[PDB]
Parts: structure tokens; C-alpha cells; sequence
RNA sequence: CAGUGUCAAGUUGGCAGGUAUUUGUCUGCCAAAGUUAAAUACAGAGUAGGAAGACCGAUAGCGAACAAGUAGCGUGAGCGA
RNA sequence: GUACUUCUCUCGUACUGAAAGGGAGAUGCAAUGCAUCUGUGGUGUGCACACGUCAAAUCCGUUUGAUUUGCCCAACACC
RNA sequence: UCGAACCACCUAGUAGCUGGUUCACAUCGAAGUUUCCCUCAGGAUAGCUGGUGCUAGUAGAAGUAUUGUGCGGUAAAGC
RNA sequence: UGCAAGGCCGGAAAGAAAUUAGAGGCACCAAGUGGGCCUUCUUCGGUAAGCGGAGCAGGCGAUGCGGAAUGAACCGC
RNA sequence: CGUAAAAGCUUGCUUGAUUAACGAUUUCCAGUACGAAUCGAGACUGCGAAAGCAAGGCCAGCGAUCCUUUGCGAUGAACAAAUCAUACCAGAGGUGUCAGAAUAAUUACCACAGGGAUAACUGGCUUGUGGCGGCCAAGCGAUA
């Protein structure tokens, strides 16, 4: 939409909102991010505090697949057991059998108290996670 | 002025605009609806040409490689010499009756070929191969 | 300024840190060997204008107990001797 | 060209906002430790008391209702 | 703007007064401060270790912090369009216990003790009398005025 | 006539910029009620409707349960279950397994929040259906729902100012943690400062 | 990658395994010969055939709706109604 | 163009560390164990509570208790 | 055309510099100052200002006095 | 033990510092401006200035109207 | 500025001129660094009989990113080992244009963008200079 613009709204204003003293120029405060340490240093040091440095060691060939560890908490396990799959979790005394990596979620983090007793099968599991489940009628199982 | 904006990093400093001087280096997909129709027209027209053969060949299950995907199964190209030998078919003759052949796969786990050796003899059951 | 050869510590041999080895195969010099290689200008700036004539003194309190050198850093003094209070 | 003119009248447009009262940002922090390490432990007990005082309430308010 | 040091333009400000120099009081060493009372941050010299910046000299404010030998005082500072509650750290000798409330410390102490005496108390002893009204005044010496030269 | 009273005018949002034809019905409903009644509720529930969409923060059923459990612990224990009114909309909470039979009145519900209520034993209402039950809003527990912790509100600030735990606008999360955000890069943004 | 100097080994192998070096293992692969459709780029020969448009509407749209790369200009490259 | 789409990816529900890596419920007994819902105080809508108040009559303006929603300040715990 | 020709092209070269920038009414409405900058014909940052607000707000109100209570060393004075 | 201290607390407390009480508090986004000039009061530098540099407030800029014949600034408004 | 049984003088014994978990603050301020200070805490201490005093000599004397460098005791990503490198940490080498480009002229052959923000010019203004004048003359010669 071009009618929904202010230099179309402010025809006849003679400056489209850029003033008479300081005339709208082309690039006049540097061009780009220029001057981050010279004349825009007060902007960078103050809205971008950590910019302009080096830190840590270099990981040359970084592959995000071997460094892939999605996480789910204990209070979010119910997100993987349908009410029908939990309808068998009511009868027969059969604990739910949750398998994380099929839904994503390599690692199992222990946050909150687990609402429903189940047995999760996760590649990775926290110490407090490994302990809340095994003391809530459940069991963590390590896979892969 | 500036102020509390994300440092832009826009990466448009290499004459991509097809201006009056530069030829331009942009790829606009104004033809993808024509191409979707174009391919499905070849596809549906190649299918009645290859008929009664299936348009797509047979491809095996293969395990997507990395730890992110290793639990996801996938259709790889060709089977192996192994599944074909463990199912009778000569990989020279499998590659001519719709079965797709891959002389590079290595059958690292017997688990793997077992899903595919048996997957052949499903095809080799429901295939007529009427002679000429 | 003077400074004692010996300081007692309860928590001792003074060396007056004067390093500067300037290794090859340092990551910033390998870059430099690569970066200022061949054509182009002297592809890096160089401190041309004058300097602070006086230099600050790192002083390595190496304990006579074997290990774990300490480093104290004094102020900027022109003349520094370890005469140890004649 | 230093002037200071118009500045006192600029500071009084949107007003020279009064200071925040003491119950704002009364973080007894960075202050003298042996005080705040005691004004800490007494907060822990006074919270165990605040939690306990609500425990009888609800339980008194149940049976006595 | 040649000099703007931490002690600039302060000859007469930190200078001790006439014929009263030397060591600080024993009252100022025997003062008692809490977290919360008010203090006049009257930076005296002759201690020269813990004096605040010039600005915080006629200033009084809450004690937010009482370290062993440093009183921490918040002080309102009208910077440009807002006041900062500055948090200065000075020693005790640069500090008076500020009267600034005896105006009603001592007022409501006897004002209530007589409002109570006026509300319930025991009895109501009559208090200060009226100030501004009329009166048929009897003179005691007549006079006139024309000039004196 | 010198005034000085030039900036004392507050922006009250007289109307709504919403174009939803089912909320302009609730607004005309709650101008009638908010105007021709002595209800404190109807006043308040009317400014919250004409209010914008970013300001009507959603309350999860968790928040609704817990605060309705903090009401129902001090009642006549047989008096009534007040109606949890939220002028935003209700979202399910997979961190609350068991939900009480509580009546709720929201402009909207998640498809998983409506079924979680109705499965629990409560009935989720509307505002054309609450104007029939306590139109004055007797026995109704009005609710906002947290709008802090919102990712917009925690970029607000500078992030380079001492005592500013705001998040810089940076796509690359491992871009700006260098000089200025390190104690060993000539200055570290002072994590605390009295204000 | 190139140039110069140097210049191998032989499946008791060679190269690749994104930090150099040596010593090992492991994994993949087998350079220094060659061909190979399709999907991909292009409206330039519109060659052949076209179809369209929230486009421009004769100072606009191609420079050119017309005997337009024309008349005319330039020693010329060119310019250009 | 419209209609449909498993599959995947993407952003985020979890953050942190330079990295190896690690990874947040509360309460009581304990210094891990067992029942396992705002976390604390404070400032705090609305409504229900009783509290009287020129109050036409009695519904509301006053207010004090209850819970306090959002918000904010302080300091717990935990990663 | 010459202290670097001419044509075409890169090229719509860059310009903190100069000129211009197309309707109405309504509602408000400034600044030439702070700090930093090879900075002083410019920027960035605060202030000024608008819009959108959020919020329990006769209060954490005031370019004002009173009352107490501090502070000061200029005028005059005195050498 | 109890004083005093902190974090608290309930029982209880009212005023026999004027006025306006033209509503407090934050928050967000974004311009424009970053060449000022004059003036009152006082005052640094200069022989001096319709001079340069300041402090204070007011203005002009950005603003007419009324009148000092006349005037960006004065006097009224 | 300040200090007089000292903060100066003399002597003594000493390293607190150190590590500081650095916690907060002040000044500059944008309430950002930096620099210098202030109040602390933890050691370990010295000097004192002790209370106390000392984290230099008060307050000027100093330096970012990167790089180099040393101290201090995780990684090099198919594994393993030792070097090598890097990393975290704390410092040092330094940016005096001192919030930190790596720097000589000349143009009258000069060109451009502009500038009365800024000179020669011109219009003024400045009245002291340079040059003219008044009363009063020790007297000159009280004035031809
Ligand atoms: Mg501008
Ligand atoms: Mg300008
Ligand atoms: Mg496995
Ligand atoms: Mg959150
Ligand atoms: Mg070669
Ligand atoms: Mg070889
Ligand atoms: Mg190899
Ligand atoms: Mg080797
Ligand atoms: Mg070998
Ligand atoms: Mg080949
Ligand atoms: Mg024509
Ligand atoms: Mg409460
Ligand atoms: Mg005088
Ligand atoms: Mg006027
Ligand atoms: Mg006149
Ligand atoms: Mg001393
Ligand atoms: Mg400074
Ligand atoms: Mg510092
Ligand atoms: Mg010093
Ligand atoms: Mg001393």
C-alpha cells in the first residue's frame, strides 16, 4: 500500500519530514555499520555491549548434526501421550512407554514434578531428571 | 538516528539489482506454477509411455545418517549387490526389471539388508514380467 | 627506583619480567605471514608516532618453593634496579 | 560555544522528577556483609514462618468453618 | 576546562573555620547512627581520608549503610531532568546526626501528649495563647517624626 | 491564560482498533452495562476489551487453576465457585494434569484449553453468556495473565547500561558476548547498580 | 590453482577423515584416461508457434505505434531524433 | 488461481559455559528422605465480607477484613 | 577539447556540499545544549518533542511559600 | 535474662507545613534540533564597539495583534 | 586545603606498595568506559601494651578491540599418545591526535563542491591612533 505512507500523506510539506536546517542527505553518518568504534561508539557500547571483540576457541568444521541435543522437561512429558495412549495408562497398570527421539528431544531435562508416571526412553537424561522419574513410578531408559 | 536496532547484516552489496548498467543476478520464481504444471504434464505423459511399467523404480529403506536423523528411515538409490544376491536376482538383471541397483552400499548391519532383502521378494512376487 | 632482591612472603626470588620471545607459529603471526604476503601495501598499520618513554614494570615473584610464579606489576619508573637496600 | 541558556527551562518542562522513595530499589546490596548476611538468615526464618502461618489458617479455616 | 579534579574550586569549602581547627570531636566519634536516620554530610577537612565530592556538602539524606567506620548515605542529586539517589560512602566524621526532624520529633512528642491530654489524657493544662487580634491599646510615650538633619 | 497544563492529557484509547465483528458486539454490550450500571466489574471489563491485542495477555489454565484454588481455600466451602473471567484468552497448560471443575469466561480458548476445561468438569462461558449470569459480575474473579517475561518486554532497555539485564537485538546469539560483556575485555557491563 | 626447485609409494600401498608435527590404530575411498541423458540457465537466433497482464497509453511504453537505428551529427570510434 | 498434503525443516517451549560439558516445582522431616500446586514479603484491579456513614429509599458512593489478577520493588530457592 | 585528448563503457561513480521535494483541515509542538568522534558545514548519545500506551492512583505532586534544620564566604565590611 | 539491633509484627494514633489540591508512577517507538540571536541583571577580556566569552531569567527564532512616526527583540498583549 | 604530646622531626621494628571472591560507591558522566579516589569483605600480615593503624606515598602522574607476551593449573571435533597451537584467567608491550587511521610537500597551469559559518574586497561600526581644536598657564613671552 502506497497511499498508507507518510510522504504520500505529507505531500506539500516540502521536506517529507526531514527538516530544513539538517537537510535529508544521502549517507551522512557513515555508510553501513561504519564508525562502530569511532563516531557511533556510544550507540554500540550502549545497545550492543559485547560487539567488537574475540572470544573462545575456533571450531573449524562445525556440524550441527553431531551437536544436536533437543530437550524436554518432566512437566512437558504429557505432550507425548495421547489421552488414548494414556487410556491404557489407566487400565492394566501399564505405565506409558514414551520414546523421545521419535518426537525430537534427545535429552530429558528434569523440571517440575512429573505429572503422570511413565517410562521415557531418551538418549540423555539429567541427574535430577533421572531421579524424579525413578521416584514417581517411572524409569528412564538410555537409547542410542 | 540509529539506536537499539539489530546490527543489520543485510548482504546486498554485490550488484544484484538488474539496473541499467548491471545485468542483475536475481532468480525470481515467477515460473514455478508453470513448471509444476510442466513437470506433472511430462510426468503423467511419461507414465503412459512407460506403461504398464511403474513410473518410479523400487528403492530400498536406508537409515538417514547423523544422530539427528538416524532414527528416520528413507528411500536410498539402488539396493546393493548384497540384497540382490541374498534374494537371487543378478544386479545386471535386477537393474532392468525396475529394481534400482547401487553397487556402492555396504550392508553394514544385517538388520539393514533384512528389511530390504525381504522388500525385494515382495516386488518379485507382485510383478508379472510378461515376455517379448 | 630501587627494589629489594629479596622479599619475605607469608602466603621470593625476583627476576624483573623481560619476555618478548615473539614466536613464529603464533596464530596472529601465521595470519600475518599469510596476510602480508605478496602484493598490496604493507598490509597492516605500524606504530610510527612517538611513545611513552617510561615503561611499566612487571615483577615476577617466583616463590623459592618450586612452582607457581606470581606476577606483581609496579608503576612506570625510568630507572629500576634490584640493588636491595645497600 | 557553551551556553547553559534554555537548559534550566528544558529541565522543567517534563519536570525535574522527584526521587524515588526509599521503598523503591532498597536493595541492601553491596553494603556491609555481616549485616546483610544476618538480615538474610532472619528472612529465611521469617519466610518459614510466613508459610507456616498460612498452614494453620487454611486448616483452622477448614475444620472451624 | 583545564582542571576538573576531584577537589577543584574548593579552597573555602573544605577549609576549616576560623580558630576551630585540628582533630574532630569526641562527640562525632561517639555518635550513633542506624540504617535509616538522617545525616548532614558536612565534609570537614583535617581528616582528609573519606571526604566526599564537593557536591555532597550541604546535603543531608538517609543512611542506607553503616559499615564499621564508614556511613553510607543516600543523597538526592538533581542531575538534569531527574534526581539520582546517589549512594555516597564517607567516614563517620563527615557526618552529623541531622536535626531536620526535631521540628516534629519534639512537636508530636508534646503535641500528642497534650492532644491525648486534650482527648483523654488525665487533665488538659492550658497552653500557648492567641497571637494576632485587636485591642484598645494604652500608650506610654507619645512621639512625632519630621527629620534629623 | 497561561496554563502549563499542556502535557497532563493522558492517552486513554477511547475505542478499539479491532475489526472483529464479534467483539464490537461485546463492546456495545459492555458500554450499556459499563455505563448504565453501578458495577465496578463492568467498568473494568470494558476498558479491557477496547484494549489492544498485545495488552490482553493470555492466562494459561495453570494460572487460572492456582488463583482459583487460592480463592476457594477461603470461602464458605459450599458457597459457590466464582467465574474466572479473563479478557484475553485461555491457553492450555500441559504442566497442569488435573484441572478443577471451574467456570471460565474468555474471549477465546485454545482448542486444547476448551477441551481441558470441559473434560475437567467445568464449563467455559462467553461474555454474551456471562451477561446472563452476574451481568454486574458478582462472584467473578477477573484476571489478566502475565505480560512480563514476554520477549518484547525483556528487550526493553539498553543492555549495555550497568544494571540492565535486557536482551540485545541480535540474531546471532554468539555474536555479542565479547568486549563489553567480559570482565577481561577492558570493561564488563556492571550487572548491578542502584537506581 | 599456477610457476620454479624437488619429486614419490605400490594394496607390508596411496589419498581423504577442516590445528601443525611425529608414533599408532580406525573409517571411507582408489587421483593422476574417457564418455554420459534428465531435472538446471537463457527469450538472444521469436527460429517456429504462441498465450497472457491490477503494465504504458503517444513528452508515456523500446531510441523507434509512422519509409527508426531512419533523417540528421561526427574525420572516426560513435551519437541519434 | 483455488482446493489437499503426509514428509520434513523453521522459529520456541531452557538456559548456560571459552570449552569439555552441564542443565532450573514447592512445602514440611532432614542435613538425602517422604506427602508432593501461587514461593516470600511488600504496593496492588475487580468481588464477597461486615462497617457505619445527609443518604428518596434502601440500591449504591465510604471503608475495613479475605483472596489478591496483572505490575513493580526487595530477597529465597534452583540451573 | 590538452598540467593528460576523444568516443563508449564500468556509471544512475561518490558528495557530511548546493538546489528542489506535489492536498486540506484538525490535534499537539520544539531545538541550537550534554558527552564522544582526524571531531568543530557531520554524526552518535542524552535533553527538548510527538504518538502509542500500561497502571490501584489528590500523590512517589510543586521552577511557591511557611516551619524547623543544615550548608556557603560573594556584596558590604575590615586591614 | 534483658537492653539495644536488624527482618518483622499485631494491639492500638492523631493531626483544632499555607496553596494549587488543575491526577501520581513508570514504559515504548520515533522524529526534528545539535550555526542561535537579543535582552534584563553582573562581568571576564578589549582603546572601544552595533565587540568577544560567560552566569540568570526573559524573549526572538517559531509570532501575530495594539503603539514607541519607522525597527525580528523594546511597551502592552 | 590540611596537620603541633602531628599527618612535620628523630629513632625503632617492617613490607598492607601484597593477595584482594571484588562487593558497592564518587567523581567525568550518557549516569558509558577509563583514570584516580571512597566504604567494605575474605585471607595472610606488619607495626603497636592496647584501642586501633596499614590493602602505598591523599587528592595530577595515564590507555580500548586486535596482535605480540608472560603468568595461570579445557579443546585441536574418526579415535590414542606426546609436542605444537589455541582457549579461559591476570597482568605487561600502546595508541600524547592521550574513548586509541600506519603519513611529507608544492600549484601563479591548477580543477571541483560549496561558503559571506570565513579573509582580501565593499558597506558600515569601532573615536583610541595619526593628525585638530578649550578653558587654566610655574611662568614662557599670565597669552601678539
Ligand atoms: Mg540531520
Ligand atoms: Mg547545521
Ligand atoms: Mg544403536
Ligand atoms: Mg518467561
Ligand atoms: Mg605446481
Ligand atoms: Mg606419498
Ligand atoms: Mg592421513
Ligand atoms: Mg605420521
Ligand atoms: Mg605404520
Ligand atoms: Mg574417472
Ligand atoms: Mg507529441
Ligand atoms: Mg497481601
Ligand atoms: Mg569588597
Ligand atoms: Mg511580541
Ligand atoms: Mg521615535
Ligand atoms: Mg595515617
Ligand atoms: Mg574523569
Ligand atoms: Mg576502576
Ligand atoms: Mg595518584
Ligand atoms: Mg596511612
Amino acid at each position: 500500500p502506497t497511499r498508507f505512507k507518510k510522504c504520500r500523506h505529507q505531500r506539500g510539506s516540502t521536506f517529507c519530514g526531514y527538516g530544513r536546517v539538517g537537510k535529508h542527505r544521502k549517507h551522512e553518518s557513515g555508510r553501513g555499520n561504519a564508525g562502530g568504534m569511532h563516531h557511533h561508539r556510544i550507540n554500540f557500547d550502549k545497545y550492543h555491549p559485547g560487539y567488537f571483540g574475540k572470544l573462545g576457541m575456533d571450531h573449524y568444521h562445525r556440524k550441527k548434526n553431531p551437536m544436536w541435543k533437543p530437550t524436554i522437561n518432566l512437566n512437558n512429558l504429557s505432550r507425548l501421550i495421547a489421552a488414548e495412549e494414556a487410556a491404557k495408562a489407566t487400565k492394566g497398570g501399564t505405565l506409558p512407554v514414551v520414546d523421545l527421539q521419535s518426537s525430537g528431544y534427545a535429552k530429558l531435562l528434569g523440571n517440575g514434578h512429573i505429572q503422570v508416571p511413565c517410562i521415557v526412553k531418551a538418549r540423555y537424561v539429567s541427574k535430577l531428571a533421572d531421579k524424579k522419574i525413578r521416584k514417581a513410578g517411572g524409569a528412564v531408559v538410555l537409547q542410542a | 538516528p540509529k539506536g537499539n536496532n539489530a546490527i543489520p547484516h543485510v548482504h546486498q552489496k554485490k550488484h544484484w539489482n538488474p539496473c541499467s548498467s548491471q545485468k542483475g543476478n536475481v532468480k525470481v520464481f515467477l515460473n514455478q506454477p508453470a513448471q509444476k504444471h510442466r513437470r506433472r504434464r511430462l510426468r503423467l505423459l511419461k507414465a503412459k509411455k512407460v506403461f504398464p511399467r511403474p513410473l518410479k523404480a523400487l528403492r530400498p529403506q536406508v537409515n538417514c545418517p547423523t544422530v539427528r536423523h538416524n532414527m528416520k528411515r528413507r528411500l536410498g538409490r539402488g539396493f546393493s549387490p548384497a540384497e540382490l544376491k541374498a534374494a537371487g536376482l543378478n544386479p545386471q538383471y535386477a537393474a532392468t526389471i525396475g529394481i534400482r541397483v547401487d553397487s556402492r552400499r555396504k550392508n553394514k548391519s544385517e538388520e539393514g539388508m533384512n528389511v530390504n532383502v525381504q522388500r525385494l521378494k515382495t516386488y518379485m512376487s507382485k510383478l508379472v514380467l510378461f515376455p517379448m | 627506583v630501587n627494589y629489594p632482591k629479596k622479599k619475605v612472603m607469608h602466603c621470593f626470588k625476583v627476576v624483573q619480567y623481560k619476555a618478548g620471545k615473539a614466536r613464529l607459529f603464533a596464530r596472529g603471526k601465521r595470519r600475518y605471514d599469510r596476510k602480508q604476503s605478496g602484493y598490496g601495501g604493507q598490509t597492516k598499520p605500524v606504530f610510527h608516532k612517538k611513545a611513552k618513554t617510561t615503561k611499566k614494570i612487571v615483577l615476577k615473584l617466583q616463590c623459592s618453593g618450586c612452582k607457581s610464579i606470581r606476577q606483581v606489576v609496579l608503576k612506570r619508573t625510568k630507572h629500576f634496579e634490584l640493588n636491595d637496600k645497600k | 560555544n557553551h551556553t547553559n541558556h534554555n537548559q534550566s527551562s528544558k529541565n522543567h518542562r517534563n519536570g525535574i522528577k522527584g526521587p524515588m522513595p526509599l521503598h523503591l530499589h532498597n536493595s541492601k546490596r553491596g553494603s556491609w556483609l555481616p549485616a546483610l548476611v544476618n538480615a538474610r538468615r532472619v528472612r529465611k526464618h521469617n519466610q518459614k514462618a510466613a508459610l507456616k502461618k498460612r498452614r494453620e489458617r487454611i486448616a483452622a479455616f477448614a475444620a472451624k468453618n | 576546562v583545564h582542571s576538573y579534579g576531584y577537589k577543584s574550586g574548593t579552597r573555602h569549602l573544605f577549609a576549616k573555620k576560623f580558630r576551630k581547627h585540628g582533630a574532630p570531636s569526641v562527640s562525632t566519634i561517639l555518635t550513633n547512627i542506624k540504617v535509616g536516620d538522617y545525616v548532614d554530610v558536612v565534609a570537614d577537612s583535617a581528616v582528609r581520608e573519606g571526604m566526599p565530592h564537593k557536591y555532597y556538602h550541604g546535603r543531608t539524606g538517609i543512611v542506607w549503610n553503616v559499615t564499621p567506620r564508614g556511613v553510607g548515605v543516600i543523597i538526592n542529586k538533581p542531575v538534569r531532568t531527574r534526581t539520582l539517589r546517589k549512594r555516597i560512602c564517607v567516614r563517620f566524621e563527615h557526618v552529623r546526626k541531622s536535626r531536620c526532624q526535631e521540628a516534629f520529633k519534639a512537636k508530636e512528642h508534646q503535641f500528642q501528649a497534650y492532644l491525648a491530654a486534650k482527648k483523654a489524657g488525665k487533665a488538659l493544662p492550658p497552653l500557648k495563647k492567641s497571637s494576632r487580634m485587636g485591642g484598645i491599646v494604652r500608650p506610654k510615650n507619645v512621639e512625632v517624626l519630621a527629620r534629623r538633619v | 491564560d497561561l496554563t502549563g497544563i499542556s502535557k497532563k492529557s493522558r492517552v486513554i484509547r477511547h475505542h478499539t482498533y479491532s475489526t472483529n465483528p464479534y467483539i464490537k458486539l461485546l463492546i456495545k454490550l459492555y458500554k450499556f452495562l459499563a455505563k448504565r450500571t453501578s458495577s465496578g466489574f463492568n467498568k473494568v471489563v470494558y476498558q479491557r476489551l477496547i484494549k489492544s491485542r498485545s495488552n490482553r495477555a493470555p492466562i494459561s489454565l495453570s494460572r487460572i487453576a492456582v488463583v482459583m484454588k487460592r480463592k476457594a481455600v477461603f470461602t464458605a466451602k459450599s458457597k459457590a465457585a466464582p467465574i474466572a473471567v479473563v479478557v484475553g484468552d485461555v491457553l492450555d497448560d500441559v504442566r497442569m494434569a488435573r484441572i478443577p471443575a471451574m467456570r471460565v469466561c474468555a474471549l477465546r480458548f485454545s482448542k486444547s484449553a476448551r477441551q481441558s476445561i470441559v473434560a475437567a468438569g467445568g464449563e467455559c462461558l462467553t461474555f454474551d453468556q456471562l451477561a446472563m449470569i452476574a451481568p454486574t459480575g458478582k462472584n467473578t474473579y477477573l484476571l489478566r495473565g502475565r505480560k512480563s517475561g514476554r520477549e518484547s518486554v525483556r528487550h526493553f532497555g539498553a543492555s549495555g547500561v550497568p544494571g540492565s539485564h535486557s536482551k540485545p537485538y541480535a540474531t546471532n546469539r554468539g555474536k555479542e558476548t565479547k568486549r563489553g560483556r567480559r570482565t577481561g575485555r577492558s570493561y564488563k557491563r556492571k550487572a548491578f547498580r542502584h537506581v
